[PDB]
């Protein structure tokens, strides 16, 4: 209860740890800590009655996010690890179920069949991209395909629990804890190039109340950079 | 220039039925008790 | 109750444009994808495009032969509903309606239940 | 996606029980099909929904039935006031396609 | 009776990837083949249950021939010869069936004749990162990953015809080796529409039935 790193703080009172491994160490590399140790909180979303999903891709999200915003500019490599917290807050009228996943290499596919998603489609910098409950048209240029029973990867959405996941049940749970080794094939990667993890939320059973209740949910992703290192002189 | 104590909304209040959603929030202030004081004057509150 | 009107019709050169619009009250304007079905004098109807609501995010879906020249948006403040026109050629002569989608089940199947009066749109 | 409807012109007295079909080039789904109906002169409204169920305050003389990709919508008995145009819809893929139209006049 | 579905035992397999067709005289009859796993689409499914894999390579070609009509006046043919030759990942590249590219020195290449056993021969792991990458979720165009590339092959005749054509068929064969692999992930429900990319059509989750009971 009542963690605190660097110069924030959040309130906690249940975890699951990635691959069955924790975060560690490993030209010359150097390790930053005092300014990068921190909880990056996200701004919050709104889960409304006929909601689809949202999804963040992981190191790009905290790009603008301060000093970690600095590191990926002037540094060409690097690799960290993450930490993540996501609670939603409803009363005790309101009913749903949330499923917190975290894939990684989250390749996505266009709606037109021949080309390849621009930038401004895959990753809102800081912001939540949404899925969506009906079909893309095929008549755009090149925008993802967000269809939610297929993910965005031609993939069924019930097997996404193979993937180290978490579930948030209003009726007795309330937060979600992740945390996320570094997984990729070599051992220090671009980070501008790159987005080796992909943050996924998809409402299962969907929110419902009587009338009068306030109607929307806001969830908070509250993010935290574990033993990272760049590399440069 | 001596701080700032801004408090910021980070999400609503949520708020089932039949309750009201206007709530209030009380502040406080103290010593923490490490601190010190000299040349005493005398008091602008008054006439 | 559902009630839909829409105006902005009238006469106009080929090569110009025209902005429809098209009012909905007696609902939650911010739940329901809104479509537009235009109509030539007689003939089969013809799908336009929709507009998606607010859980969302406000995205359009126009048709394949009105890409680029048609334009659907909403207005934030109150409940009303845009068609920015663009381009006019001879065969866009026909009778413009402003239909309302709805979840059936949880799903959403592709009907168009509440249509409004119907305005028209004439070049020469 | 085109959809092909049989026959453009039907006729019916009143009392008797009519049958119109409404063909798919391709294979479409059976819960995306829809049937409305214009009347003369007025906005179309909604008839029948996802191929076999009844829209809101239409007369139950009216069934869909049908599957893979030719469908059919009969009337059980003709009525004075059911004289108008009936129109199918179908998805696919993107565009929604409407049907020609099979018109239903008076004996 | 849990052995069989180990790693070394599914994957470890013999698949048809390619079959091409080149002739001798016709100075542009020369086989090519960019070495990947997207070419197949049972190979594929296999392989992309997985993310990061690691393993060596084993090719076996069976080539054949067949006599095309020729004009007259008794066409007779010794044995023919066949050149299998494989260019590294960032080698000299032929163009043609006489080019400089054939007769380099860094390029190992195979010569078989008709009427022995197949030429079998192995690539090991060729990669400067430490796994293959089925998938890559970044730009290079996106989602390409440079790293993986196995390099290609190429096959001609080395007899030059007197009298007669032949043209002739190969069927590259298919074998991974100590394989291992991370990271598993769920199975791909849509069908596969293009060789580079992900790119799919959406579809229903599962068949349907009647009722719920």
């Amino acid at each position: 209860r009542s963690i605190t790193l660097g110069n924030s703080t959040i309130t906690t009172q249940n975890v699951v740890v990635g691959y069955g491994v924790w975060p560690e160490y490993l030209d010359q590399p150097t390790q930053p800590d005092v300014a990068t140790c921190r909880f990056y909180t996200l701004e919050s979303v709104q889960w409304m009655k006929n909601s689809a999903g949202w999804w963040w891709k992981l190191p790009d999200a905290l790009s603008q996010m301060g000093l970690f915003g600095q590191n990926m500019q002037y540094h060409y490599l690097g690799r960290t690890g993450y930490t993540i917290h996501v609670q939603c807050n409803a009363s005790k009228f309101h009913q749903g179920c949330l499923l917190v996943v975290c894939v990684p290499e989250a390749e996505m596919g266009c709606s037109n069949l021949n080309n390849t998603p621009e930038f401004s489609e895959l990753s809102g910098g800081d912001s939540a991209r949404m899925f969506t409950d009906t079909q893309v048209g095929e008549s755009n240029a090149k925008k993802v395909q967000t269809a939610v029973w297929n993910a965005g990867m031609g993939v069924g959405v019930g097997n996404l629990t193979i993937f180290p996941h978490q579930w948030i049940n209003l009726r007795t749970n309330n937060s979600a804890t992740l945390v996320m080794p570094y997984i990729n094939s070599v051992p220090m990667d671009n980070m501008f190039r790159h987005n080796n993890l992909t943050l996924m939320i998809i409402p299962f059973v969907p929110l419902n109340y009587s009338e009068g209740s306030s109607p929307y949910v806001p969830i908070t992703v509250t993010i935290a950079p574990m033993c990272a290192e760049y590399n440069g002189l | 220039a001596a701080g700032y104590v801004t408090c910021w909304y980070q999400t609503n209040i949520v708020v089932p039925a039949d309750v009201q959603s206007s709530c209030d929030i009380l502040c406080f202030v103290s010593a923490c008790n490490d601190f010190s004081v000299r040349m005493l004057k005398d008091t602008p509150f008054i006439r | 109750e559902v009630k839909l009107v829409e105006s902005g019709g009238g006469l106009v050169q080929p090569g110009g444009s025209l902005s429809l619009s098209c009012a909905a009250s007696g609902f939650t304007f911010t739940d329901y994808y809104m479509n537009w079905v235009r109509q030539p004098s007689g003939k089969a109807l013809e799908w336009l495009g929709f507009l998606r609501n607010k859980a969302n995010g406000y995205t359009t879906e126009y048709s394949a032969s009105v890409k680029g020249r048609f334009t659907i948006s909403r207005d934030n403040s109150q409940s009303i509903l845009y068609l920015q026109m663009n381009a006019l050629r001879a065969e866009d002569s026909a009778t413009y309606y402003c239909a309302r989608s709805r979840y059936y089940g949880g799903t959403y199947r592709y009907a168009l239940d509440y249509w409004g009066q119907g305005t028209s749109v004439t070049v020469s | 996606n085109v959809l092909t409807q049989s026959p453009p012109i039907m006729s019916a007295s009143p009392g008797e029980k009519v049958t119109m079909t409404c063909r798919a080039s391709s294979s479409v789904s059976s819960s995306y099909l829809h049937w409305y109906q214009q009347k003369s002169g007025a906005s179309p409204k909604l008839w029948i929904y996802s191929t076999s169920n009844l829209a809101s305050g239409v007369p139950a003389r009216f069934s869909g039935s049908g599957s893979g990709t030719s469908y059919s919508l009969t009337i059980s008995s003709v009525e004075a006031e059911d004289a108008a145009t009936y129109y199918c819809q179908q998805f696919s893929g993107y565009p929604l396609t409407f049907g020609a139209g099979t018109k239903l006049e008076l004996k | 009776s849990r052995s069989e579905s180990s790693i070394e035992n599914f994957l470890c397999r013999s698949a048809c990837v390619y079959y091409a067709t080149y002739t001798n005289n016709s100075k542009k009859g020369f086989a090519e083949w960019v070495i990947n796993t997207r070419q197949v689409a049972q190979l594929r499914r296999k392989l992309e249950l997985f993310t990061y894999l690691r393993f060596d390579l084993e090719l076996t070609f069976v080539i054949t021939s067949a006599q095309q009509p020729s004009t007259a006046s008794s066409v007779d043919a010794p044995v023919q010869t066949h050149q299998i030759m494989y260019v590294p990942p960032g080698g000299p590249v032929p163009t043609k069936v006489k080019d400089y590219a054939w007769q380099t020195s860094t390029n190992p290449s195979v010569f078989w004749t008709e009427g022995n056993a197949p030429p079998r021969m192995s690539i090991p792991f060729i990669s400067i990162g430490n796994a293959y990458s089925c998938f890559y979720d970044g730009w290079t165009v996106y989602g390409i990953n440079t790293l993986n590339n196995m390099g290609t092959l190429y096959m001609r005749h080395v007899n030059e015809a007197g009298q007669g054509p032949i043209k002739s068929t190969v069927r590259i064969y298919f074998k991974p080796k100590h394989v291992k692999a991370w990271v598993p992930r769920p199975p791909r429900l849509c069908q596969y529409e293009k060789q580079k990319n992900v790119n799919f059509s959406p579809i229903g989750v599962t068949t349907s039935r009647t009722d719920i009971i």
